[PDB]
């Protein structure tokens, strides 16, 4: 620790180096989709939509 | 339909529901115990559905 710097941890704990793994996830599945009526026609909502 | 045009089709009374049927081309949805009072003192109006 250093009042100027802060915690400079030596976080490496190589007694057991391999620690954790994560999970592949949602990815949101980008759908290429054009507008055609009555399929993907726009809304007549009286506000901006997201 | 009503969420699109939610300033013009929606009156705020049972009275303005009567008048805009009598003047405009308008199919106001009233409670059935008031339709039985309106369509028996104003014989130019009616009750469409069940
Ligand atoms: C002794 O000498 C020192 C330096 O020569 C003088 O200054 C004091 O010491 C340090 C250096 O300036 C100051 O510490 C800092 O305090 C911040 C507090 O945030 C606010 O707190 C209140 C609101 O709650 C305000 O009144 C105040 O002005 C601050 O804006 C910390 O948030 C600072 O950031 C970092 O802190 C540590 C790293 O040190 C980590 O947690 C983070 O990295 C964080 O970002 C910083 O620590 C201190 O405030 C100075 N003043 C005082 C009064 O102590 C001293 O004046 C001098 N004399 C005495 C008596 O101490
Ligand atoms: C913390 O110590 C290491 C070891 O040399 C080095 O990265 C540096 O001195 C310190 N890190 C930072 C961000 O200051
Ligand atoms: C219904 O309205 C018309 C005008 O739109 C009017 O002439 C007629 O008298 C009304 N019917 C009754 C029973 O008053």
């Amino acid at each position: 620790w250093d009042p100027a710097s802060g915690l400079n941890m030596t976080e490496s704990q190589k007694g057991k180096p391999a620690n954790i793994t994560d999970s592949l996830s949602n990815r949101s599945l980008i759908v290429t989709t054009i507008l055609e009526e009555p399929y993907v026609l726009f809304k007549k909502s009286d506000k901006p939509l997201y | 339909f009503m969420s699109s045009r939610r300033q013009s089709v929606l009156v705020k009374s049972n009275e303005e529901g009567i008048q805009r049927v009598l003047t405009s081309d308008y199919a106001f949805l009233m409670e059935s115990t008031t339709i039985e009072f309106v369509t028996q003192r104003n014989c130019n109006l009616t009750q469409i559905g069940g």
